[PDB]
Parts: structure tokens; sequence; C-alpha cells
DNA sequence: TTATTGCTGACAATCACGGAGGCGTTGATTGGTGGAT
DNA sequence: AAATCCACCAATCAACGCCTCCGTGATTGTCAGCAAT
């Protein structure tokens, strides 16, 4: 029948749902890790260059010293 | 769509105040009108953000789930929690 | 003078639709009309009103 | 904070009057059977106000029967914070300023501001 | 105030009632059983990944919450070494 | 090949829910007078 | 003295609630192949 029909499509396009969804997460994930790996390696430049500010006031201390 | 569709039945917002307090009082037709836009906009305030959320989702309906997140989100704690339990007798 | 900061973004998200849909209304009148259907008003009219205005 | 919101504003014989309104509120919800027919506010029009923004498309039957109770209190509540400044100022009379004076007590109902500026 | 812990039970998940009647053929039975097999393991790995986001989520923040504390701490450092090296100087002077 | 279980579509069959579309039937809408505040 | 303005009434008819048909999702089942072991 046609109603039948209607279903055969209304599936397909489920499926087509399911499958944009599976590659959207699947890309989400690889977006999110390269993200997350440039935070990581931000933060650990500033640490190094608080870390190294901190050597030259405390080199200057230990000069009083 | 209609004009006054924004809006709620003054009667029925009215009927609700009269309740609200003492039978000796009475309220004017200003404060009637004046709730009435107030817990009118109470629903399109909620509704509004219940319905991005939505939109992010990708969810066309708008469930009881998105309503109760939606006031905790806006600061209405004492509603969204107290709404739990009208929904959670609902849907058993 | 500050105000509820979960409420706000919404608070202005809202400014903005009211202001939309004031104007696909049109009515950029904020006053309320007297009433609101014909037939009503006609009838409100039409009824047998008594010595204290009360209807019959 | 849950039970924050439910004294915001309110001071001493206040605060009090509307917690015993919220126990009773929960009471009734928690205990008494309901029938989700009856209601104060009409469904249909609850639906409508959600609808009247573009944005909503789709809605469950469940968010306006939540509405509805939901709204319900709402006004009982205000109505009753506003009450407290008629019976504070001699009157008898609920007018838009005494609601007005409610509505800034609470920063709850900072989204009413475009409603009543005043 | 005082309310009970109540807990919202999900809405009734939509889908072809879960045939009850068993197959009488066991060819039958590892088929369906080898299928609902195929339905149950992929539905499943959709929710793992969205857990997975959550996870890769969840510990990210508590990375940003340690290296926003480190970095604050090793700013505070550069600060007292500042003040405390001024109080040194102008004492030996 | 033959023997054996998994997996893999592809279509079909239930099941739930949301809308819109009439069709009963209800209760919101409405204004003048008194007299308080 | 000044003013306003809100509670009284309940009868028509807009519209509220309700059921049916139509449309779109979800979830499951099964037949007929593949796919390694
Ligand atoms: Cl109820």
């Amino acid at each position: 029948t046609k109603r039948k029909a209607q279903n055969r499509a209304a599936q397909r396009a489920f499926r087509e749902r399911r499958a944009a969804r599976v590659s959207e997460l699947e890309d989400q994930i690889k977006k999110i890790e390269d993200d997350h790996e440039i935070h990581v390696a931000t933060f650990k430049e500033q640490i190094a260059n608080l870390s190294r500010e901190v050597e030259q006031c405390r080199t200057e201390m230990g000069w009083w010293r | 769509m209609k004009e006054q569709d924004r809006w709620l039945p003054i009667a029925n917002v009215a009927r609700i105040m009269k309740l609200a307090l003492p039978e000796n009082a009475k309220i004017a037709k200003e404060a009637k009108e004046c709730m009435q836009e107030c817990v009118s906009e109470f629903i399109s305030f909620i509704t509004s953000e219940a319905s991005e959320k939505c939109q992010q989702e990708k969810r066309k309906t708008v469930n009881g789930e998105d309503i109760l997140f939606a006031m905790t989100s806006l600061g209405f704690e004492n509603y969204a929690e107290a709404l739990k339990i009208y929904l959670s007798k609902y849907r058993e | 003078l500050y105000v509820n900061a979960k409420q706000f973004h919404r608070i202005l998200k809202r400014r903005v639709a009211r202001q939309k849909l004031e104007e696909q209304l049109r009515l950029t009148s904020k006053g309320r009309k007297p009433y609101l259907h014909e037939s009503r008003h006609n009838h409100a009219m039409r009824r047998p009103r008594g010595p204290g205005g009360r209807f019959l | 904070g849950t039970w924050a919101n439910v004294n915001q504003g309110l001071q001493g014989t206040a605060r009090d009057i509307l917690t015993t309104y919220w126990q009773h509120v929960i009471n009734h919800l928690e205990s008494d059977n309901h029938d989700y027919k009856i209601h104060q506010l009409p469904l249909a029009r609850i639906k409508k106000v959600m609808k009247a923004d573009p944005e909503v498309k789709m809605i469950s039957a469940e968010a306006p029967i939540l509405f509805a109770k939901g709204c319900d209190v709402f006004i009982t509540e205000l109505t009753m914070r506003a009450w407290i400044h008629a019976e504070d100022n001699k009157r008898r009379t609920l007018q838009r300023s005494d609601i007005a004076a409610a509505l800034s007590k609470s920063d709850m109902f900072d989204f009413l501001i475009d409603i009543v500026p005043r | 105030v005082t309310s009970k812990e109540w807990i919202i039970p999900p809405r009734p998940k939509p889908g072809r009632k879960p045939a009850t009647d068993t197959p009488p053929t066991k060819r039958k039975a590892q088929n369906r059983a080898a299928q609902r097999a195929f339905r149950e393991r992929r539905a499943a790995r959709v929710s793992e990944l969205e857990d997975q986001i959550k996870k890769i989520e969840d510990d990210h923040e508590i990375h940003v919450a340690t290296f926003k504390e480190q970095i604050a701490n090793l700013s505070r450092e550069v600060e007292q070494c500042r003040t405390e090296m001024g109080w040194w100087r102008d004492r030996s002077h």
C-alpha cells in the first residue's frame, strides 16, 4: 500500500539520521581532543613563563643574601 | 494566532488571586491585568529557555523535564523541585 | 542595582522576542481594549438590568 | 539553593506565611490524588502562550499541565506577597503598586522588570 | 522547608512490543538472540560514545582546575618573592 | 564442499506521540449602580 | 471637603476539552544472504 511506503522512506531517513550522528559524534571527539591538546600545551608554557619569572626574582633575593 | 493568545484569561487569574486573599479584600482591575501579564510572561520566559536548549539537542517536541530543567537554570528551584512531584505522579 | 545573572541572558533574549512579535502584531499601543468580542459587548447591553445595575 | 527562593526579600511574619503555603503546596502535591483534567487555568491557552514564540514548534501534553499548577502557585504566591504591602499601608484594595512593591523584594522576579518597571 | 526525595520515572519507551513467545526451533532461537545482540550492541555504542564525550569533558575540567590552581600559586610566589626581595634590598641600603 | 554460528542488510510490523480538524458543551466575557475609602 | 473605582448580578457564544484521522518517529522481528572459523 501507500502507507507501507511512507514507513520505508521514514526508516531510510531514521537510518540516515543515525549514520549522521555517529559520524558527527566521532568528529566532535576528534575536535574536542585537538582543542584540549592546545589548552594543556598553553598552560604548560604559562607555568614555565611564571616558573622562569620566579627564578629571576628568587636569584635576585639570594644576591642580597 | 490571535492577539490575546500571548496572555491568559483575566477572570481565571483574578479567581486565583481572590482565593489567595481574605474574603473582605478587593483587587483593582489594574492589578488583575498586571498579574495576568506577569503569569503570562512567567510561561513565555521559562518556555524560551527550554526551547533554545531543545534546538541544541535538535528535539522538536518540548517535554516536562525540559521545563523543570529550564526553571532550575533560571533560578526557580522551589518551583522546579515542586513540579517534579506533579510530573512523577503523572508519569506513573 | 544588580539583576539576577542566571535570568539576565533570557531577559535580553525575551526583550528582542517581545519587540519582534509586538511589531508583527502591529500593536505599538501598550493600552488594552475596553472589550474583546462584539456579540458579548452587544449581549451585555441587551440583558435586562436592575435598580443597582445587576442583571435580572 | 533549593528552598532559598521560598523566603527572599521577606522578613519576620511575612516569611512564615509564605513558608506555610509552600509546605501546604508540597503536602497537597505529595498526598492528594490529582485529577489532571481539573485546572483553574485552561491548558489550551497555556499551550497558545507557549506556541506564540515561533522558536517553539512541538510541545508535550505534560508541559501545559506543569505550567497550570506552576502558575496557580506563582500567582497565589505573588498575590499573597503583594497583600502584605496593602495590609502594611492600611489598604483593603490590592493595587498595581502593591504587586510592583512585592516583585522588587526578591531577585526571582527580575524577569518582570519590563512588565512593571514603576 | 520539608519535602520527600521524589524521583521522576522515565516516560514509556516507544517501539514494537518485545515478542514474549519463545521460538519453537533452535535455528530461529540462535538467530533472534544473535540479532537481539546486533541491536543491543549497536544502540549501546552511541550511548557509550556520549559517555566517552563526558569522560574527556570531566577529565579535562579537573585538569583545567588543577592548572588554573598551579599558576595562581606560582603567580603568588612571584608577588611574594617580589615584595620579600624589596624588604631585603632596602635593609641592605 | 561440508558443518557451524555470528553479523548485515532490507522491508515490514507494532507502538507512542504530536497535530489538526471538526464537534459537544462550558464557563469567560461584560456593563451600570451603590457607596466606601 | 474633594474624587475614583470595584463588587455585585448570570446569559450568550468563543473557545476549551475531547475524540478521530494522519503523519513521523522509535524499536523489534524476520527472510535472505554474507563472513569467517
Ligand atoms: Cl490537582
